[PDB]
RNA sequence: AUGUGGACCCGCCCCUUGGGGUGUGUCCAAAGGGCUUUGCCCGCUUCCGGAUGGGCCCGCGUCCCAUCAGCUAGUUGGUGGGGUAAUGGCCCACCAAGGCGACGACGGGUAGCCGGUCUGAGAGGAUGGCCGGCCACAGGGGCACUGAGACACGGGCCCCACUCCUACGGGAGGCAGCAGUUAGGAAUCUUCCGCAAUGGGCGCAAGCCUGACGGAGCGACGCCGCUUGGAGGAAGAAGCCCUUCGGGGUGUAAACUCCUGAACCCGGGACGAAACCCCCGACGAGGGGACUGACGGUACCGGGGUAAUAGCGCCGGCCAACUCCGUGCCAGCAGCCGCGGUAAUACGGAGGGCGCGAGCGUUACCCGGAUUCACUGGGCGUAAAGGGCGUGUAGGCGGCCUGGGGCGUCCCAUGUGAAAGACCACGGCUCAACCGUGGGGGAGCGUGGGAUACGCUCAGGCUAGACGGUGGGAGAGGGUGGUGGAAUUCCCGGAGUAGCGGUGAAAUGCGCAGAUACCGGGAGGAACGCCGAUGGCGAAGGCAGCCACCUGGUCCACCCGUGACGCUGAGGCGCGAAAGCGUGGGGAGCAAACCGGAUUAGAUACCCGGGUAGUCCACGCCCUAAACGAUGCGCGCUAGGUCUCUGGGUCUCCUGGGGGCCGAAGCUAACGCGUUAAGCGCGCCGCCUGGGGAGUACGGCCGCAAGGCUGAAACUCAAAGGAAUUGACGGGGGCCCGCACAAGCGGUGGAGC
RNA sequence: CCUACGGGCAGGCGCCGAGGGUAGGGCCCGUGACUGGGGCGAAGUCGUAACAAGGUAGCUGUACCGGAAGGUGCGGCUGGAUC
RNA sequence: AGCCGCAGUGAACAGGCUCUGGCGACUGUUUACCAAAAACACAGCUCUCUGCGAACUCGUAAGAGGAGGUAUAGGGAGCGA
RNA sequence: CGGUCCUAAGGUAGCGAAAUUCCUUGUCGGGUAAGUUCCGACCUGCACGAAAAGCGUAACGACCGGAGCGCUGUCUCGGCG
């Protein structure tokens, strides 16, 4: 049914990285890409190619992971430690340029859709705008 | 609960039951004694605690504790209520202020005199 | 009378809700008083503006109970009037039958609202007392008058109640104004001074009134500042404590010696005051002069000048501070956990110590901690919590592309958000509390412009969701009508004896009136052995011999059709094991109640023999449950291994839908869960908020009834609990030992000592 | 009565009207002989129902019965021992 | 919209109302001539007899009622929605 | 709760000073200024009790008891016609 596509993707990613894999797909969307467009440019991931799955257009998303640690649990650190949806379809979150977040005192990023396209916690403050606060990642 | 539910129901505000109603909300309450007796306490304890059944202003009648050692309270004694239960004595959530009306403070009290309504004694001469 | 002008009727013009203007008709005004008068001033009159203060209306915001669910006749709209400064159903006629409510109407309960205030990290929570804005009231009600304005605290009329005067022959009064009295109460003040200042009214102005106001008075009620002193002073007196009798403590503390010296004494003594007024200039400007202080001779200044109030709580743990004695579950402490039973750091006193200080405590109440109503910021397998299961209403939520609109949302700009307070810096009372000055701000809402990603909305298109077609599969899914065999029981016949039944052992019971056991015949009711499964079907309850008819759901292959038509779902509606109910049937077996036999101290039980309802059918109820996977529904995502049911295929295998087990990651308090999540996520509904009281009571709805749903409170307890751990125990299990039984021989228990 | 007289005032009747009266209802509070359970409180009386296979596995909805816990019937749950 | 009287169903012919117990469910029946009731009956419930030339009743009988009915029928009995 | 004697078995439910309760005008409560009756209770039921039914019941009644309002020659207490 998918009452929330965006969230589905975020979770689609969250569930892959947790088990460590090279790439997981996700249904194509103009709005969906502009979101991944942020993660690439912010290095949160590698990239993605508008691949195709049985006539249906998906988006093979490529994940980065830290260096193979040693000792008990050699599994590497996460490039994307945490990601959760903010403005959900059951509750939209709208903030002005003065009410913008502050993920991990700068150490993180926040993605929001505004009247000037898909921006960042920063760009929003730089541009001087504000809109629906999508999520947070670090 | 979904956020939708919260706009429907709303979170109900707790509210709080007063442990000292007979007072009617004020700190103290002038009254009058009716029966003065000694009652066996409860729990693991044992004794004969001095209590009083008090007819007060607000047409109420509750049991009140008489603190210290020895009192001068008869049947038609005037008195003042304090508030605060005993515990060992089920069904009695009010203390009696000493040295007021017909309640004289404990005689020969030297320690905590603030309560027990005993005034400062004379030292040497 | 005069009309600069104003008012209204009509036409006209512009604007455009009765705004401005025009024309024409009619209607409309006045006040004098004092003079250094013959000129000013103080006023009068109508108008158009200014300013200030309002009235009315509108959007949004504004508590508790749905255990208040339906409310309304001026009620809703109309027409036309009356009414007012004017809109209005405000009021009155008539017309129509409307208006309001789960977005909570109506009703009950509480409350004056805001600036602010308190707390809180925040968001929030609580609050509206002094000061300021608004509202309302002025003994309870009604009413109108006057007026610019009131339906008027100290104005009027009327009714009521209450009270007071009286030669009773009759009248009076309204403290929620300032003080004061009285009652109520845990409790809240002087029946003070002054109009000097500020403000107000009247006046040309002196001047006048001003319980507004400026002050003084009382109350540690609060915050703030201040004192009861400072230095020296012993190996450290006396006294009082402990003590192992050596000593330790109070303790520089005192004493004592010097030093200052708040209060008090004397003199001085205010800022707060300057104007109005008066003279000059014209009473304009200007300059000059003069007047007036309540607080009070008070603040403050000089000097003289005395060592001068200390109290309260605590010292078991939380929590800072330990000993002796007394006491002996007594007397007593206690916020919680708990202290006291002859050694109590927990009671009572003492010594000593900790903490504060003109205060220290207590009680009460608000926020905090409580993240314990969780927006920020929680839960529902077993701790409180998933509706018994579906269907579906409203509602919330919603897939890929593109365009219009730009509601939400976002930026900018502007208005408003007064002050006071708070915050920030600087000043003023010798500091501070207070106080002045100056500065910083939004949030919100109005207005203008802009942005369009997201939601929305309109438009168009799409196919991955959903539905439909075609052809097939498995199944105790359901309804109806039939029907088979086994067995029990009963009856009839034959044969046949002396007992059968039952139990731990028995008895009651049945049996010579011919039982049990055996054959044959017949009647009848319920239930369906092997297949059968650790299986299948259904939403749940639940469904099983076989047959037919009627009928639901569901799975696979084909990729053909529709083109977001979806998800969830408060109420509503429907289904809902057993027992139970009603009307009729039916009744073999079984079996509450009941009777008898046993056991037992008793045995209203467990066991045995009888046995009624019931168990069965129909129709109509009841609607509960350990209705359970104690796990709501749909969609997506995250290792696999093995067993089984059921499909499809090129049929070792792969692939779909189910049903179990072990398990990656992950979650979990743990037990455990884990592609059938209790994992990672979105949507929606239900429900939880300590245990007992209690699913009780009241009300309400439903029921023939039994009862069901909804569902509290007073009161009471300091816990109630979940999972797991070490133990102990078991009329639990396995293995094992001992003169522990058993096996065998002596005795004791009796007698005398 | 006064007129500035087709007037005003006094006076008269009427609508509404505080409220009083009569009648019948709704809600809530306090109280009541008697009655029901509930809570608490001491070493009271009676039995042993549950916790271990609690010595009849327990629990459960319903039904009947019994001094009391409880017993039994019907169906359900395992939150039940055991080789 | 008015007029008249103390008064207009102006004379006549027309319920007094409420609260609450007992008994009987109710309409009804009864002691002609002292009892109208809580007595009788009543729908309804249960027991019981009766297979049809029924049982039962009347008659010595014949005969008849039951009934030109046939167990959802008929007779007797108690209780009494 | 127990003991004992007896019986065919020892009165359950529900009512209960009752159309039944002698003692009796029981006792308490309510109505009244005052209530042998009335209503509501307790249970000590002389001598209720389940189809000669038990306990209730809306409606009904020229039945019987208790109370209040309205009204009166019933009455104070008669008088007049
Ligand atoms: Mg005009
Ligand atoms: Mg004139
Ligand atoms: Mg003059
Ligand atoms: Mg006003
Ligand atoms: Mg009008
Ligand atoms: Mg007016
Ligand atoms: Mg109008
Ligand atoms: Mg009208
Ligand atoms: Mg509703
Ligand atoms: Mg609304
Ligand atoms: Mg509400
Ligand atoms: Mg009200
Ligand atoms: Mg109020
Ligand atoms: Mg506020
Ligand atoms: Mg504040
Ligand atoms: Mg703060
Ligand atoms: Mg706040
Ligand atoms: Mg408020
Ligand atoms: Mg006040
Ligand atoms: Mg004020
Ligand atoms: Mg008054
Ligand atoms: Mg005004
Ligand atoms: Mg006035
Ligand atoms: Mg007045
Ligand atoms: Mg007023
Ligand atoms: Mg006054
Ligand atoms: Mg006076
Ligand atoms: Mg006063
Ligand atoms: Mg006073
Ligand atoms: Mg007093
Ligand atoms: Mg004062
Ligand atoms: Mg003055
Ligand atoms: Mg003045
Ligand atoms: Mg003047
Ligand atoms: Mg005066
Ligand atoms: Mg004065
Ligand atoms: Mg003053
Ligand atoms: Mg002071
Ligand atoms: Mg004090
Ligand atoms: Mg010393
Ligand atoms: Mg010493
Ligand atoms: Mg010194
Ligand atoms: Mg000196
Ligand atoms: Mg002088
Ligand atoms: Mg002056
Ligand atoms: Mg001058
Ligand atoms: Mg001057
Ligand atoms: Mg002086
Ligand atoms: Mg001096
Ligand atoms: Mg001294
Ligand atoms: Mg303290
Ligand atoms: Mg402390
Ligand atoms: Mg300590
Ligand atoms: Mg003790
Ligand atoms: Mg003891
Ligand atoms: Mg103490
Ligand atoms: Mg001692
Ligand atoms: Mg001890
Ligand atoms: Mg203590
Ligand atoms: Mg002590
Ligand atoms: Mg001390
Ligand atoms: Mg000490
Ligand atoms: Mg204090
Ligand atoms: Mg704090
Ligand atoms: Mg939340
Ligand atoms: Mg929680
Ligand atoms: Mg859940
Ligand atoms: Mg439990
Ligand atoms: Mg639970
Ligand atoms: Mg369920
Ligand atoms: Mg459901
Ligand atoms: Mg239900
Ligand atoms: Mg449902
Ligand atoms: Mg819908
Ligand atoms: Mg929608
Ligand atoms: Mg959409
Ligand atoms: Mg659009
Ligand atoms: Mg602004
Ligand atoms: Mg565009
Ligand atoms: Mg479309
Ligand atoms: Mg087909
Ligand atoms: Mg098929
Ligand atoms: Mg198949
Ligand atoms: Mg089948
Ligand atoms: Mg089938
Ligand atoms: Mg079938
Ligand atoms: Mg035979
Ligand atoms: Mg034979
Ligand atoms: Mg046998
Ligand atoms: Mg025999
Ligand atoms: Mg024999
Ligand atoms: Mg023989
Ligand atoms: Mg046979
Ligand atoms: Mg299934
Ligand atoms: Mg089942
Ligand atoms: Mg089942
Ligand atoms: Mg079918
Ligand atoms: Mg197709
Ligand atoms: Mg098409
Ligand atoms: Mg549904
Ligand atoms: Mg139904
Ligand atoms: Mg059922
Ligand atoms: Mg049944
Ligand atoms: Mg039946
Ligand atoms: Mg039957
Ligand atoms: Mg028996
Ligand atoms: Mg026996
Ligand atoms: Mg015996
Ligand atoms: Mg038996
Ligand atoms: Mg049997
Ligand atoms: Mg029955
Ligand atoms: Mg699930
Ligand atoms: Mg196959
Ligand atoms: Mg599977
Ligand atoms: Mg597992
Ligand atoms: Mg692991
Ligand atoms: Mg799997
Ligand atoms: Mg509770
Ligand atoms: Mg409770
Ligand atoms: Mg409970
Ligand atoms: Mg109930
Ligand atoms: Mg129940
Ligand atoms: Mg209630
Ligand atoms: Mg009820
Ligand atoms: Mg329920
Ligand atoms: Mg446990
Ligand atoms: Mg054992
Ligand atoms: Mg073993
Ligand atoms: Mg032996
Ligand atoms: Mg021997
Ligand atoms: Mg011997
Ligand atoms: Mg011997
Ligand atoms: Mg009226
Ligand atoms: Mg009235
Ligand atoms: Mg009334
Ligand atoms: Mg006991
Ligand atoms: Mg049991
Ligand atoms: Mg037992
Ligand atoms: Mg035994
Ligand atoms: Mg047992
Ligand atoms: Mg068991
Ligand atoms: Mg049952
Ligand atoms: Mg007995
Ligand atoms: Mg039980
Ligand atoms: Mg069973
Ligand atoms: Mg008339
Ligand atoms: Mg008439
Ligand atoms: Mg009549
Ligand atoms: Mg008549
Ligand atoms: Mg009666
Ligand atoms: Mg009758
Ligand atoms: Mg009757
Ligand atoms: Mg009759
Ligand atoms: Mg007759
Ligand atoms: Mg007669
Ligand atoms: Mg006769
Ligand atoms: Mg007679
Ligand atoms: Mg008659
Ligand atoms: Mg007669
Ligand atoms: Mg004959
Ligand atoms: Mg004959
Ligand atoms: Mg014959
Ligand atoms: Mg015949
Ligand atoms: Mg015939
Ligand atoms: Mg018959
Ligand atoms: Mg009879
Ligand atoms: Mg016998
Ligand atoms: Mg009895
Ligand atoms: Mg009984
Ligand atoms: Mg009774
Ligand atoms: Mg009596
Ligand atoms: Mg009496
Ligand atoms: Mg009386
Ligand atoms: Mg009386
Ligand atoms: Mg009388
Ligand atoms: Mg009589
Ligand atoms: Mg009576
Ligand atoms: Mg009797
Ligand atoms: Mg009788
Ligand atoms: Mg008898
Ligand atoms: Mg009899
Ligand atoms: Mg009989
Ligand atoms: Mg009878
Ligand atoms: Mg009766
Ligand atoms: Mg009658
Ligand atoms: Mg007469
Ligand atoms: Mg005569």
């Amino acid at each position: 049914m998918l009452t929330d596509p965006i969230a589905d993707m975020l979770t689609r990613i969250r569930n892959a990285t947790r088990v460590y894999k090279e790439s997981t797909d996700v249904p194509a969307s103009r709005f969906k890409e502009e979101i991944l467009r942020i993660l690439a440019r912010e290095g949160f991931i590698k990239g993605y190619e508008r691949v195709d799955v049985d006539g249906k257009p998906y988006l093979r998303v490529y994940l980065k992971y830290g260096p193979r640690r040693q000792g008990p649990d050699p599994r590497p650190e996460q490039v994307i430690h945490h990601i959760r949806r903010i403005s959900k379809p059951g509750r939209r979150v709208y903030v002005g340029v003065k009410e913008i977040p502050r993920v991990r005192r700068g150490l993180g990023i926040a993605i929001l859709s505004t009247s000037k396209g898909v921006l960042t916690d920063r760009e929003a403050r730089k541009l001087g705008v504000g809109g629906e606060l999508i999520c947070e990642v670090w | 609960p979904t956020i939708n539910q919260l706009v429907r129901k709303g979170r109900e505000k707790v509210r709080k039951k007063s442990k000292v109603p007979a007072l009617k909300g004020a700190p103290f309450r002038r009254g009058v004694c009716t029966v003065v007796r000694t009652v066996t306490p409860k729990k693991p304890n044992s004794a004969l605690r001095k209590v009083a059944k008090v007819r007060l202003t607000s047409g109420y009648e509750v049991t009140a504790y008489i603190p210290g050692e020895g009192h001068n309270l008869q049947e038609h004694s005037v008195v003042l209520i304090r508030g605060g239960r005993v515990k060992d004595l089920p069904g009695v959530r009010y203390h009696i202020v000493r040295g007021v009306y017909d309640a004289a403070g404990v005689k020969d009290r030297k320690k905590s005199r603030s309560k027990y309504g005993t005034k400062k004694p004379k030292e040497a001469a």
